[PDB]
């Protein structure tokens, strides 16, 4: 495309258009105007263009695609809407994408959004990183109002930090920056906003470049690192690259400028030797063109391409379908859009029987929902090689009836024609191909007809709990005579205004007071309140425009009713009334013409909170801590002789108190968090998590106490703990586990507790409390209550057609544990447990099979909860389908990133030459092992860690060798307070040597977790990178979320060094 | 007897715990009880009130008495400065009749319980200095019970009785009229059998009501006169020293009480008033409302924005 063009495409985008917009939520759609922004980079759409409504990163836009082939479509309300003109785009940093669904008006502005949409998308992952800045900064100024202005006050500024996760120290030195960077009258323009911004972090994080020089080598920079600015020199810049960064095409002189001028991207600086500021330089130093990741490993290898399939470690996901926990996740075919595009290879289909006849997929005997399977076929192929076109290997576990096996397989064919394989390669052949062989192919492993040609109850149920005297469902599941449930599955008076009790017009005044002089200074303010000295009337005490005042609000009875009036030029009934029409319009004295704005609330509303006790001291707070035996509770306490206050509440069945301090009229938790109101507190804390992942739920009121002295029993979950864990087939989502041997049940006709089915537990022992579960259906009812009844006392099963599909990769058990004879058309699937058995016993063997073999792993049934399991040691030995769950993100899920990130994330890894030698065994003892890298790591800083709830991160960074046991060492940082944006590790803290024995596999992971008031560390973010990838040098890891995406201007500044052993 | 519940006023017996008495009439007791659960939304409140129950030996016409008197408070409706019904327990027991509770009592007795030194009959060892009312306090309090009056007027109500025994004190100090909307027969009234066993207020009464009967609105002006007088002279004996034989003469001669030693000339001109001879000409209630808003007003000494 032209550039002129171009031209027209943006600003097109730029002006916007009336979009249709569908989401999940609302069955109607919603007219909408949706205008890109470059500004902010973000496509946002809203009706009026004051306010933008919606928000939309163009970065995390993962991709975009045409036609209505998106979960948001289904309302059949799009089906009016043209197919060409209807599109959909994915974006977010989650499993599942959070999709913005648009429908056109005519064709043409269809065809220009995407190709916008697209165009922008590569721009800004070249966009340079000052840019990106300028368009984050942009992005904080566009969401401290919605009124999208270019300018910033002190206060909006104050509020501010905590959003970028910055501390103000004073409030003091704040007004100093604002004299040194020259703004004034507590204004911001933009571009002040970007200079103080810059100055924060120079200021702040100087000592980064203060260690940079050094001594004792090249010379990189002067002495010219204080605050004042200076230049980085081309040559000097040079001198660097070669020297200190090790980079081979920093040789040439024109690369360098060529790269200076992509970075700083400004069209003032057309000067023959563009210059880099010395803040600039730290800019670049967190830049992402400094990346620890090597560049050269992007491009698939495709000499790499060339050895058999057998010698190459494959992206293999387990149980894709699931988004979530293989119990009760949402089955979408976006998950397996996605799994793709992540640049798996190998991609597992449970599919069960159909309904209708057509199959379905779904964890077996769960209630996870079902996906249509032409749906599902349907989006592989549209997805199956357009991020990576080598061949996928899909996996069927089948479970369903031989006409639905026929019908599959005929589907295959109908929609895959050349695409799918159904013809070996090469015949002659006595070996596995290698993959570029098999390129645009797609590979079906399914069990084939034999050698001679021929071949627990879970549900969502209902807890009555007289504690909390409300049904709560929870999942449960049956097994060895006992039972396992989950967690659960999901006007004046009390206006703010009204005051009540307050002691004085004094006292009044100064609530008003220091309301205002903490911010939010307003002319006329007001604040209800009661008057000490005149009967039956309320009492305006308004601040007068830099003053307090104090009026009464006048009353009289009219009517027989009560006149809330106010010099009879107003009156009404409902405060409300004459508070809004003095808002709007001012009220209008002899003396003056002043409305309302600040409806305090009250000082001390939590009195009213039950919850909240007036003065209880520890011991006996304790002691109700103790009785009540539930987690999730919580009370709030005013400490005795302090203004201070506690909260204390049971968690892990430890009682736990906490101190909140009090500064102005905010409640601080800890030494970060600033709440203004207690019930804020608790409203906020209910709905996130405190300590560990404890939510505060319950609250404890002596009306509730009572309750909960009346009946004082739940069985509980009593690493014994994680044995019972991994008995119970609930895994780690067991929160409650009861032998059901000692309940003898029986079926509750009517029920009870207002619900339509229930049915008794009625224990051995009469004394146990009952339990009462309850279904939604009454044949659910019947089948359950059964259950626990019996408690207490040619062709076989595969279709020929599909059969004949499978030409590679064929399941034999007839071998069982034994590995002797591999030949290269058949695959072993394992088990975690016995795959592991067989690492312990038969490592050598195992390798020796694999040389010619596919061996396939996949998770056990017991890890319910999704959670990865740890698969180095299967990739040691050299395990082909290493199958995951891409739903979830532990430390072995990015270890499967970084794997697969290599050779241009197209799922395929060469396995080394020398670990396929003959000679060569997987595990080597304590002797055979020789230190082969030596590796320095020193951690200097960080930018832009994200924030997890309304605590002020204070962290710190753990270091480490994702590998082997010999591998493994750990180092951790010292960690820093109260700075989040900016901080700095200890420059004097020395640098950290890890010994590598098994270089062309092990990961260097750095991690970044924050210490919370309870010093218990926390994810923020992670790296994880095949140490043949890392680069030497003074580099910027790129940080990135828990979900393998990137965050932005996410980094850490590391000086690592990689000296082999000689 | 049976009687129809209504669910707007019925509270449940047993939320409701009797105490110690606290006055007893011809009829009927009051007794100061704890409702439990007065507030629908806050059911484990209690609240100090004051329950009317009939005698054991009481009649069916006292019963019917209690019955119109519960429902002249229903109808009647709501009011800071008059006794406002809570409810009543009217099904499976005695009749209970629920209404707020007035800590100081009636204003006679908390007047005279202030009366500052030199002016007691006899020696208050209760004697409090930080409650002694100043004059702000005394026409306050006349502004609250003239408030009540207004609104009892606004609802056709002759109180027939007014009297300082006839308001009561809040623990606020609010003035709350009682014994309101007493449909009390007019049929024989002796005027020489002391109250509590039958007294008309001859020394509240205006003269229409003493001679023809004519009770109105504005015989409910001259009570409130007397109220002013007794107030000023700190809730003082109507006609100290006469008799109510003599009263007849005095009143027809036109003869009025005297100024309160510490009592204004302005509020003394009020009393003039409300002792008009002729009804018609005696100011009604919401003038006097407005004038003793404005006494108060320059009373208070404080200043207020006049928008």
């Amino acid at each position: 495309l032209a550039e002129y063009e171009k031209s027209q495409i943006k600003r097109a985008l730029e002006l916007g258009t009336v979009m249709t917009v569908f989401s999940f939520r609302k069955s109607t759609p919603e007219r909408r105007t949706v205008q890109v922004i470059m500004e902010t980079r973000q496509v946002a759409w809203s009706k009026t263009a004051d306010k933008i409504e919606g928000f939309l990163d163009i970065m995390e836009i993962k991709e975009i695609r045409p036609g209505k082939n998106s979960k948001d479509f289904e309302r059949a309300k799009a089906v009016r809407q043209k197919e060409d003109c209807c599109f959909t785009i994915l974006y977010g940093t989650q499993f599942v994408l959070s999709t913005l669904s648009l429908a056109a008006d005519s064709k043409e502005d269809a065809v220009n959004w995407l190709s916008g949409l697209k165009i922008l998308h590569q721009e800004a992952m070249n966009a340079s990183t000052p840019t990106i800045i300028e368009s984050w900064l942009r992005k904080q100024i566009y969401s401290v109002d919605q009124t999208r202005r270019n300018s910033i006050s002190l206060r909006e500024l104050k509020t501010i930090l905590p959003l970028i996760n910055f501390k103000v120290s004073s409030a003091k030195f704040l007004k100093d920056k604002f004299v040194e960077i020259g703004a004034h009258k507590d204004e911001l323009s933009f571009e002040q906003f970007h200079l103080f911004y810059k100055k924060l972090m120079f200021e702040q994080q100087k000592s980064i470049l203060d260690e940079f020089k050094k001594d004792s080598s090249v010379f990189i920079l002067g002495n010219t690192d204080r605050p004042d600015a200076s230049a980085v020199y081309l040559h000097d810049f040079q001198r660097f690259l070669i020297h200190e960064q090790q980079e081979h095409w920093a040789q040439d002189l024109n690369k360098v400028r060529e790269r200076m001028t992509k970075f700083i991207d400004d069209t003032m600086r057309e000067t023959a030797e563009p210059f880099l500021f010395v803040d600039e330089f730290l800019t670049y130093l967190f830049s992402r063109e400094n990346s620890i990741w090597d560049e050269k490993y992007d491009a698939v290898d495709m000499q790499d391409m060339n050895n058999p399939l057998s010698h190459y470690w494959i992206s293999s996901s387990h149980n894709t379908y699931l988004t979530g926990d293989q119990l009760r996740s949402e089955s979408s075919p976006e998950a397996y859009i996605r799994c793709l595009r992540m640049g798996c290879r190998c991609i597992e289909l449970d599919c069960w029987d159909g309904p209708d006849g057509k199959p379905v997929i779904y964890h077996g005997w769960t209630r996870t929902t079902k996906i249509k399977f032409d749906d599902v076929v349907q989006a592989i192929k549209d997805h199956a090689f357009v991020t990576s076109s080598f061949p996928v290997i899909l996996s069927i576990e089948e479970h369903c009836s031989v006409e639905q096996q026929r019908h599959m397989a005929k589907a295959f064919k109908e929609v895959f024609g050349d695409l799918l394989l159904t013809k070996p390669t090469e015949a002659s052949a006595d070996q596995l191909p290698s993959p570029s062989q098999l390129r645009e192919k797609i590979i079906i492993k399914h069990k084939k007809l034999g050698p001679r040609g021929d071949v627990k109850q879970q549900g969502e149920l209902y807890m009555w709990d007289s504690i909390d005297q409300k049904w709560t469902r929870h999942y449960c599941a049956i097994a060895d005579a006992k039972l396992s449930f989950s967690d659960d599955i999901e006007l004046h008076f009390g206006e703010k205004w009204f005051h009540k009790k307050v002691e004085k017009r004094t006292s009044a005044e100064k609530l008003l007071q220091e309301y205002c002089m903490e911010t939010g200074g307003k002319d006329g303010t007001f604040l209800v309140r009661e008057s000490e000295t005149f009967p039956n009337d309320y009492t305006l005490s308004f601040w007068r425009s830099g003053r307090v005042q104090h009026c009464r609000i006048r009353s009289t009875m009219e009517g027989g009713t009560l006149k809330y009036y106010l010099t009879d030029n107003l009156t009404f009934s409902s405060i409300y009334a004459l508070i809004q029409h003095y808002r709007e319009t001012h009220l209008r004295c002899a003396e003056f013409e002043l409305r309302l704005t600040d409806p305090v609330p009250n000082p001390n509303p939590h009195e009213s909170k039950p919850w909240y006790y007036d003065s209880l001291s520890r011991g006996e707070a304790e002691d109700m801590l103790m009785r009540i035996p539930r987690d999730g509770a919580f009370l709030i306490r005013k400490r005795e002789g302090s203004d201070s206050y506690a909260i204390t509440f049971r968690a892990r069945g430890k009682v736990k108190h906490c101190r909140i301090n009090r500064d102005g009229r905010h409640f601080v938790l800890g030494t970060s968090a600033y709440f203004e109101s207690l019930v804020e507190l608790v409203s906020y804390y209910e709905k996130h998590s405190l300590y560990r992942k404890m939510r505060l739920r319950y609250p404890v009121t002596p009306e509730l106490l009572e309750r909960y002295n009346m009946e004082r029993d739940i069985n509980s979950l009593y690493e014994l703990e994680k044995q019972i864990i991994e008995d119970n087939p609930l895994g780690s989502l067991c929160r409650g586990i009861l032998d059901l041997n000692t309940y003898n049940v029986v079926k509750a006709p009517q029920g009870k507790n207002q619900k339509s089915f229930v049915f008794i537990l009625e224990p051995k022992q009469q004394g146990d409390p009952p339990v009462e579960f309850a279904t939604d259906r009454v044949e659910e009812l019947f089948e359950w209550f059964q259950s626990i009844r019996e408690i207490t006392w040619k062709n076989q099963s595969i279709a020929i057609e599909l059969s004949d599909l499978v030409v590679y990769c064929k399941p034999t058990s007839k071998t069982k544990d034994n590995l002797e004879n591999p030949d290269f058309r058949e695959i072993r699937s394992f088990v975690e447990t016995k795959a592991d058995s067989i690492i312990r016993q038969k490592p050598v063997d195992l390798l020796k099979y694999n040389q010619k073999g596919l061996t396939r792993v996949y998770p056990k049934g017991q890890r319910v909860d999704s959670s990865n399991y740890d698969p180095f040691r299967l990739w040691l030995c050299g395990s082909q389908m290493v199958a995951l769950n891409f739903q979830t993100a532990d430390k072995y899920m990015q270890m499967n990133h970084a794997l697969f990130s290599l050779n241009g994330r197209t799922g395929y890894v060469l396995q080394p030459e020398s670990m396929r030698t003959e000679k060569y065994d997987p595990m080597p003892p304590e002797s055979q092992r020789k230190i082969l890298m030596t590796l320095t790591v020193k951690v200097l800083g960080a930018r832009h860690l994200p924030k997890l709830g309304r605590s002020i991160a204070c962290p710190f960074v753990e270091v480490e060798i994702c590998g082997a046991e010999y591998d493994n060492n750990k180092f951790k940082t010292t960690v820093v307070n109260d700075n989040g944006l900016s901080p700095i590790w200890a420059p004097t803290q020395e640098k950290v040597t890890f010994e590598i024995y098994d270089p062309n596999l092990a990961f260097l992971r750095f991690v970044v977790y924050e210490e919370d008031m309870f010093s218990d560390p926390n994810f923020l973010a992670h790296a994880t990178y095949p140490i043949k990838a890392v680069k030497s040098g003074f580099r910027s890891v790129p940080l990135k979320n828990g979900y393998s995406e990137d965050i932005e201007l996410a980094s850490l500044l590391v000086f690592c060094e990689m000296r082999p052993v000689l | 007897y049976e009687l129809p519940e209504d669910p707007r006023w019925e509270l449940p017996r047993d939320r409701l715990v009797l105490g110690k008495p606290l006055g007893e009439g011809c009829f009927g007791q009051v007794v100061l009880a704890e409702a439990i659960g007065l507030d629908k939304d806050k059911p484990n409140r209690v609240t100090k009130v004051a329950v009317k129950m009939l005698k054991s030996d009481a009649t069916e016409k006292d019963l019917s008495d209690l019955i119109s008197e519960m429902e002249m408070m229903k109808m009647i409706g709501k009011h800071k400065n008059i006794i406002n019904l809570l409810g009543a327990c009217t099904q499976d027991g005695p009749l209970y009749v629920i209404v707020e509770y007035a800590s100081k009592g009636n204003l006679r007795e908390y007047l005279q319980a202030r009366r500052p030194p030199g002016l007691e009959y006899c020696y208050n060892p209760s004697h409090n200095p930080e409650e002694q009312l100043s004059s702000k306090d005394l026409v306050s309090c006349a502004y609250q019970v003239a408030r009540g009056m207004e609104y009892l007027a606004s609802k056709k109500c002759i109180h027939r009785d007014l009297a300082a025994r006839n308001v009561l004190v809040t623990e606020d100090n609010v003035m709350k009229i009682a014994d309101f909307g007493l449909a009390r027969d007019i049929h024989h009234i002796d005027y020489y059998k002391k109250t509590t066993n039958g007294r008309l207020p001859v020394k509240w009464m205006a003269p229409e009501a003493l001679f023809d009967r004519i009770y109105t609105h504005q015989s409910d002006v001259w009570s409130f006169g007397v109220l002013l007088w007794e107030i000023f002279t700190l809730g003082g004996s109507p006609y100290p020293g006469v008799p109510v034989e003599e009263l007849f003469k005095l009143l027809k001669e036109g003869h009025r009480m005297d100024k309160p030693s510490n009592c204004t000339n302005e509020l003394y001109m009020m009393m003039r008033d409300c002792w008009h001879a002729v009804p018609s000409q005696r100011p009604t209630f919401k003038q006097l409302v407005e004038d003793l808003d404005r006494i108060v007003a320059l009373t208070s000494n404080q200043e207020y924005l006049d928008l």
